[PDB]
């Protein structure tokens, strides 16, 4: 069924699983035309697939051209994102293949499950929680990537950099939502806490500083009381 | 003009034949039904006034044989039965009339509802459908469950109606997968037409079958199938054309005859606003929107 608060442990156990999220496959920057009206011109996007044991992100590009002559693009995105999701679980044998995709927007059931008619033993499910995985690209590496791309492109990156040498993938997968969250509500405060420091070194390889567990921990702090904040300044209290 | 005679009443009891019923009482003197017209499919079923649950019934064409009624206290029903010796067949319902013990098929003759009921309906393919075949007639009622229905349990007693099913290998071709979810021409044209019906008539004829039985008997799984079967038509952009002028007087003359009662469980918002509103076909069905709007507007 729906994944949810509940059954949250579920998605750390043996069962090696994804998450899909399309909210940044199609992108448009909205202008003017010469003539007063208003026109859509698409920039490069991604599937967001994760791995949330691992962290293994396969960031898949989605290059500009895939757009060009069709209509009804928003609709399109989403079978487009499935037939991305559906060609990585092709290319990966079967105990390769994972057990459970879970997609963090719910008009994309369908379009996965008719995508995967070829898979019986992956189970589609949808989720009730309000996952902020649309803050991606507010993540620098990989909004880089996706803006130069020049052609269709799979990236693999671990999106827990090396953070399971030290902690459990739940603690990891909390601290990557709270990033996330974050940088979503106000990406630039969430931004400047993580560079505050110039001593701590984003390495070429890595989205996210270098921290030890105690600047974990002071930075894990910074970026709760910055939600809690901007949820005030929103609503007033 | 043809009889079904019955042997006796012992059970007080609601019979129907097509879309007229009539109160009988227990042990009333009451031995069947004439003028019944050659040439459609009946129904003729029953529902007795203890147990409303159970509605059953038995579907014929009077043109297969000679059958008849008769009570089963082992069994506790009315069971439809063939009787092969024509001149004791004869003889019996000849009898029964003079004594005038028989109730007439009400038919007004500008009515022609029946008809446009059953235009597609023919014994042979019922008998697909309800696998009995040392009977000529067919048994249905409330409770029996679809083949379709039994795979997500008894199969001699399955609706073994044609399997639909959007989200399938059947319905999607490779390659076109948005395309074939989202316009049905390829599994309605190719699939089903020309693939397993063979030609419109047989797929209206199951079509009707299925909203027979839905409105006659309750059964579930058969409103189902209707309602599938008229989405896939309406969830197509290519169809005859027609096809898509007879779907609209066949879906009419279904709206028609509903029990203005029942419209909360035998219809399915979904499929009716996506026919009528959504779909490609929503400009092509004026009568069956004209006649939903003016009799179940709240629906939608
Ligand atoms: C989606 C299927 N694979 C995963 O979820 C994560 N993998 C487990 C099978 C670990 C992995 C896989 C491929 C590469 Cl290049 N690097 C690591």
């Amino acid at each position: 069924g729906a994944m949810n608060s509940s059954n949250y442990a579920e998605l750390f156990n043996n069962d090696i699983k994804l998450f899909v999220d399309d909210t940044n496959v199609y992108r448009v920057t909205v202008h003017k035309t010469f003539e007063g009206n208003v026109a859509t011109k698409a920039i490069n996007g991604c599937i967001f697939t994760l791995n949330p044991k691992t962290g293994h992100l396969f960031l898949k590009i989605i290059h500009t051209s895939v757009w060009a002559g069709q209509k009804r693009l928003s609709q399109l995105a989403k079978w487009k994102t499935a037939e991305e999701v559906s060609a990585l679980v092709r290319s990966l044998p079967k105990e390769e293949q994972p057990k459970q995709i879970i997609v963090t927007r719910k008009a994309m059931l369908d379009p996965l499950e008719v995508h995967m008619l070829d898979f019986p033993n992956i189970a589609i499910r949808p989720t009730e929680l309000r996952l902020p995985f649309s803050a991606a690209m507010s993540i620098d590496k990989l909004s880089d990537v996706v803006m130069k791309a020049t052609e269709p492109q799979m990236v693999l990156f671990n999106i827990y950099d090396d953070w399971l040498d030290r902690i459990s993938s739940y603690t990891a997968f909390s601290r990557l939502t709270l990033l996330l969250r974050a940088l979503k509500t106000n990406e630039e405060s969430a931004k400047m806490i993580l560079l505050s420091d110039p001593t701590i070194t984003i390495k070429s390889y890595h989205l996210w500083p270098s921290f030890t567990d105690e600047q974990w921990i002071t930075i894990e702090s910074q970026m709760r009381d910055l939600i809690l904040t901007e949820y005030g300044r929103k609503y007033n209290v | 003009m043809n009889t079904v005679p019955f042997t006796s009443a012992p059970i007080e009891v609601t019979i129907g034949i097509d879309q007229y019923s009539f109160n009988v009482k227990e042990n009333q003197p009451f031995h069947g039904i004439k003028d019944i017209p050659i040439g459609h499919v009946h129904v003729i079923h029953f529902q007795h006034a203890d147990n409303s649950s159970m509605r059953y019934g038995y579907w014929f064409d009077c043109r297969m044989g000679n059958f008849y009624i008769q009570y089963d206290p082992k069994d506790g029903l009315y069971k439809m039965m063939e009787e092969r010796d024509g001149a004791k067949f004869e003889n019996i319902v000849h009898n029964f009339k003079e004594r005038q013990m028989m109730v007439s098929y009400p038919k007004i003759d500008e009515d022609d509802t029946w008809y446009n009921l059953t235009e597609f309906v023919q014994m042979d393919k019922i008998r697909k459908i309800v696998r009995k075949d040392e009977n000529q007639f067919s048994y249905v009622d409330s409770s029996m469950t679809t083949v379709q229905e039994n795979e997500l349990s008894d199969p001699a007693h399955s609706l073994n109606y044609t399997v639909i099913n959007f989200k399938s290998r059947e319905a999607i071709r490779p390659g076109h997968e948005m395309e074939d979810f989202l316009d049905k021409s390829y599994y309605l044209n190719t699939v089903m037409l020309q693939g397993i019906f063979k030609n419109s008539s047989n797929y209206f004829g199951e079509l009707q079958f299925a909203f027979l039985n839905a409105m006659f008997f309750g059964n579930y799984g058969s409103s189902l199938q209707w309602h599938a079967m008229i989405e896939l038509i309406c969830s197509s952009a290519t169809v005859p054309k027609h096809m898509l002028d007879k779907l609209d007087e066949i879906l009419y003359y279904q709206i028609k005859t509903l029990p203005e009662q029942y419209s909360d469980i035998l219809l399915n918002e979904r499929v009716w606003n996506i026919c009528l509103y959504s779909s490609f076909q929503k400009n092509s069905l004026h009568n069956t929107e004209k006649i939903m709007e003016n009799k179940y507007p709240e629906l939608l």
